[PDB]
């Protein structure tokens, strides 16, 4: 255990003593609002955290999650509650100690990376120490080190705006790490990047946490971004609906009825977007390029008029290429093609025969999607 | 029915002078002498040397293009020519004084405003109230307190050109992206730290813009105060007005313009 | 050596008057009478009715909040009280005239500028040159051409408050996102089409802002021109200045302020 | 054939007659620039187009591609050249005829959708006719029709800013279609959307073109966005490097040496990002959610310390769930795991045994990526 929270909360607007007394009894948020006009962002929040225990915090825009972070850092003064870190409360600290804490223990990362465009990446990296009144030698040393640890040092002594979002994110992360903090607050950090860079950075962060075991408040509105890394998740709708974490307990034993609509817990609506190849125009080399980009081994084949035609395989394409032959001949028109609305145990005996999926072709030849073992899931749900 | 705002205001004025007399008097003394001294200094230098100095300065700021330094030398030759130099230097000391005073007295206010949301409410109304006033009033209490001269003029100029300085300040400071604020604060940076590392280096643009504005306002206010002491080309243009003398009025005003354009082209190119 | 800019300017002035005499004269005639007529009308009404009309109007614009209509009624009662009503109406006719003239004469210019990149180069310099000038000069050619009166004052006001109107226009028009321009053009929309469907409905904000600015400038310029014909509270404040009479100067200026604040709070709330 | 171009070009800056004469002889762009300072965006461009022949135009930012479009529409007046549409030149047309053309034949779509925020989606849709001075009845009718054709009509009588990028794109597209144009210019339309919505809109556009056969200048800097739809591509670096199209001829017989670096034409650098599942924390339900989102049937299994552990399958997970058993027991540690630098034809025989990919595990247990038949491609390249 590292952190511990007690009846923490935060209230905005005015006439906040009445709202405090209200929440001291259990007054819902809407009623408090109507009666006082003091919008609440946090409500009787109680939980704890351990070391290396990445504690994601989910929710929708308005669940008042980033607010909880800025409270932990005390950037926003808590209306009430306590925060017992290292046997040291945080809401009852003077200015000096709070600053030393922010300098030693905690460090933040932000959505748009919170970078000073009027500086060089090195300077933005070392700021956390600059404000600690330390010599420039070790400042620059730790900076260069953290940057080498992110494989962008050479891009130093430049400015942010001339970089890519991913690089600036790595930069803010190095800025936060330089201090060797025991904690890392993150407010939808990777939410501004491309999903590809997003996954890359998720894995890099996991590698880091493996090397250095330090606690992390993460935040995000994407359940996958949490499940990939989260060791103990906490969902949030103006309150701790569920914080047990475990990743699955949220899915295994979702206590409330709103989490289950958040995680999206009988028809074959599972048809997924398909990967097409208009044989009438494109060729084997093109199909191979597509297989490469989409990162797959086969593809679906249609007509110039979007009419389903069949299936293609990597080897079939390579053979048509070597032979110089075209498509529409080296194909597999024999397929377990299916219709949009059927049972989950309909193509049960064939789904195993066809290694390739079973395209859900429209009645009129058109195509919608495919099925790859996502039918098994809901088929066994009965 | 009538209400006696005239008498109230009269009485208030009376009471103040009649309380802060000595302050006003010594302030007057110091002001004028200083101004006199400053004027005597400039007007000690020749005109030719001053023109050449300003010309080099232009080149310094703008090394390649030839229009602005050319025009500066031209107009200053012309101004020295008609003999409006001592008056010019009076005007410049008046401005520099008013502008520096308004800066030194407003910038801290933009600070205090960007920091406290109360002071904003208190002041913004005062700022609009003062930004809508005319100049003419400002100089009546000026004489009421100090009397005729330069001191009253620069007082009026300060009180007239403070608003935009303060406003652009508080705005350039409240407009820094909150991410950078939160960052500076997350590393334990006291208000001074972020303020002298983060706030200024960014808001400087808007600050210098409001300052240029303040300078121009002080200039116009001096041209006005010319009707009371306040030496400078304001007196020449004034006489031309009260005498309908087109020539000298246009001439004083053109010298003033040349000066103002020069001050601008200088200020603009001192922001970055 | 000297160069005779005074004589050149003098000569030019002489030549013009001495050519466009009749034009100036008839223009004068028409101006003053009209202004006289307007004034006579606006004074014909009582003061009480006018105050109540403005008060309702305030409520109309701002139905809920109580401060601005309250203050408007208060200050207008006060102004009617001290007897500065006929002068007030003179000032208002002067403004309305100058403002409408400057609009009608600048908005097309903002158009022509946002359309042609040449006219921008031609004018922007003229705009800065005129935005840096003082008011005092503007009214010397005013008398030179028309003489004493209201006509010269509104001329000066127009020439002084045109710049920002034109500028904010050309800017609000050159700042529409090029996608929408390209779209309007991709469907075969003539300049008139996009202009009256796309350009105005968007730039209106900046346009009305520059217009408010223009109104305030015309107001100050009238307060100035008061030193030449130009009736209104400008004369009262002027006398107070030339007589050091604190009471009446402050009183005229406060009535003027009240008026200007009211005009603002009206203009602001006519943009959307 | 619909369009035909002849020595078209465009020059910016001043002193353009000299630049014209220069290009009339073959003066490179850089030299023209240095000698005159008249930056060129287009250079002796000659090609044609046919009907229903989607003619993509690729290039990098600065290849002066969107410029070519705005020239075709004449939004930018051509320095020279000709454009023979319907036996009717376009650079020698008066204002009236050019406007009628823009109203009848052509219509554009833009990157940020070029929408009038001060209108309602219906109004923005009908503008193209409004400017044609037509009654409001048929205007609204065609508008509602085009919108129903995009399944967003109900979202009409609203404003853009309160919508999603995809909806606004559909809106601009309907605005362009309302006129029943024979042509559609597109300037990186889908470049502002999410790649998912991007593919959806690509397929919708293809369906449209199937229904209605009308020519299209498309533009994009993404080769996949072109290959999916493009019937005759044209690459652009200040000039028509290659315009033959065919999709593959660009890849089959790339004439120049710069296209081949544009399309990215011996080591196993093909390792792709992998899909992980930290058994130590996550569970079967979580792994199934991930299989669903990533749209796959299996996954890779690691340790809490990022150390590779093995592989999981959908059926294995479902069985562990029904049995309530955990992972780390229902797995396949037996796998054809490989190292980062293997030879071109290394696991040439095992790749067929293991239906699942062959993770490229770091020497120290760490994982980098996987291999799914992308090895075959370059293996047969010899
Ligand atoms: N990063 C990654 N990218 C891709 N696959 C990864 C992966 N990491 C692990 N895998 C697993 O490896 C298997 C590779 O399958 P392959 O691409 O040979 O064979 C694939 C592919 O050729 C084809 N396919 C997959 N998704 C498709 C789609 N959306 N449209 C059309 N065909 C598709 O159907 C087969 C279904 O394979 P299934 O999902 O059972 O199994 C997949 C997937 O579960």
């Amino acid at each position: 255990v590292k952190i511990k929270i007690e009846h923490l909360t935060k209230i905005f607007g005015k006439r906040i003593k009445t709202a405090l007394t209200m929440v001291e009894k259990g007054e819902p948020k809407n009623e408090i609002l109507k009666k006082t006009g003091a919008t609440v962002g946090v409500y009787d929040t109680n939980f704890e955290i351990n070391e290396g225990e990445i504690f994601v915090i989910m929710g929708l825009s308005g669940s008042g999650k980033s607010t909880l972070l800025r409270l932990l850092n005390r950037l926003i003064e808590p209306t009430s509650g306590k925060i017992f870190i290292d046997n040291q409360d945080v809401a009852t600290l003077n200015k000096e100690d709070l600053l030393q804490v922010r300098r030693k223990t905690m460090s933040m990362v932000f959505q748009n990376f919170g970078l000073f465009p009027h500086r060089t990446i090195l300077e933005n990296t070392e700021y956390g120490l600059e404000v600690q009144n330390v010599p420039k030698e070790e400042r620059r040393k730790r900076a260069e080190k953290a940057l080498d640890n992110a494989n962008l040092l050479d891009f130093k002594d430049q400015y942010p705006k001339q970089l890519s979002g991913g690089m600036q994110q790595r930069v803010g992360l190095a800025r936060a790490l330089a201090n060797d903090p025991e904690i890392l607050l993150m407010d939808e950090a990777f939410s501004a990047l491309d999903p590809l860079i997003r996954r890359e950075m998720q894995d890099e962060l996991l590698e880091l946490q493996a090397k250095f075991q330090k606690t992390i408040i993460f935040v995000s509105h994407d359940l996958n971004e949490a499940l990939r890394i989260g060791d103990r998740i906490a969902i949030m709708k103006d309150g701790k609906i569920m914080q047990i974490g475990t990743g699955e307990e949220i899915l295994t034993n979702p206590a409330n009825d709103y989490v289950k609509t958040f995680v999206e817990d009988t028809a074959e609506n599972i048809m997924i977007p398909a990967l097409t190849t208009n044989i009438d125009v494109d060729g084997p080399s093109v199909a191979l390029k597509k297989m490469k980009t989409e990162e797959v081994s086969s593809l679906m084949a249609v007509d110039k008029k979007r009419q389903f035609r069949g299936v293609v395989t990597s080897e079939q394409a390579i053979a048509a290429r070597k032979n110089n032959q075209p498509l529409k001949d080296v194909m597999t028109t024999d397929v377990g093609t299916v219709s949009k609305e059927m049972l989950v145990r309909d193509i049960l005996p064939i789904i195993y025969d066809a290694p390739t999926p079973l395209a859900v072709v429209d009645d009129n030849g058109f195509l919608k999607g495919v099925l790859i073992r996502g039918s098994v899931l809901e088929a066994l749900a009965d | 029915g009538q209400v006696p705002i005239a008498n109230w205001v009269s009485s208030a004025t009376d009471w103040i002078t009649s309380t802060f007399s000595s302050g006003f008097d010594v302030i007057q003394k110091s002001g004028t002498v200083l101004m006199n001294g400053i004027t005597g200094a400039l007007t000690a230098v020749p005109f030719w040397l001053m023109i050449a100095v300003v010309t080099i300065l232009a080149i310094l700021v703008s090394g390649k293009k030839i229009a602005f330094p050319l025009f500066t030398f031209i107009g200053l030759s012309l101004i020295a020519n008609q003999g409006l130099w001592s008056d010019l230097m009076s005007t410049i000391t008046l401005v520099l004084l008013s502008s520096l005073l308004s800066i030194i007295i407003g910038v801290p206010l933009g600070i205090w405003m960007a920091k406290s949301d109360l002071v904003a409410k208190i002041v913004q109304p005062i700022l609009d109230f003062m930004q809508t006033m005319p100049g003419f009033v400002y100089l009546i209490p000026a004489v009421a307190f100090f009397g005729i001269g330069v001191v009253p003029g620069v007082f009026a100029s300060v009180i007239f050109a403070l608003p935009p300085t303060v406003r652009m300040t508080n705005l350039g400071i409240r407009q820094v992206s909150t991410e950078l604020v939160e960052a500076a604060d997350s590393f334990g940076s006291t208000a001074r730290q972020k303020l002298f590392k983060l706030e200024f280096p960014l808001a400087k643009g808007t600050i210098m813009a409001g300052v240029n504005q303040t300078i121009m306002l002080a200039l116009s206010m001096v041209v006005i105060a010319s009707m009371i002491g306040a030496p400078g080309l304001g007196r020449g243009v004034l006489a031309a007005v009260q005498s309908a003398d087109i020539g000298k009025g246009f001439v004083s005003g053109i010298s003033l313009v040349i000066l103002a354009i020069i001050i601008d082209r200088f200020t603009q190119k001192l922001n970055v």
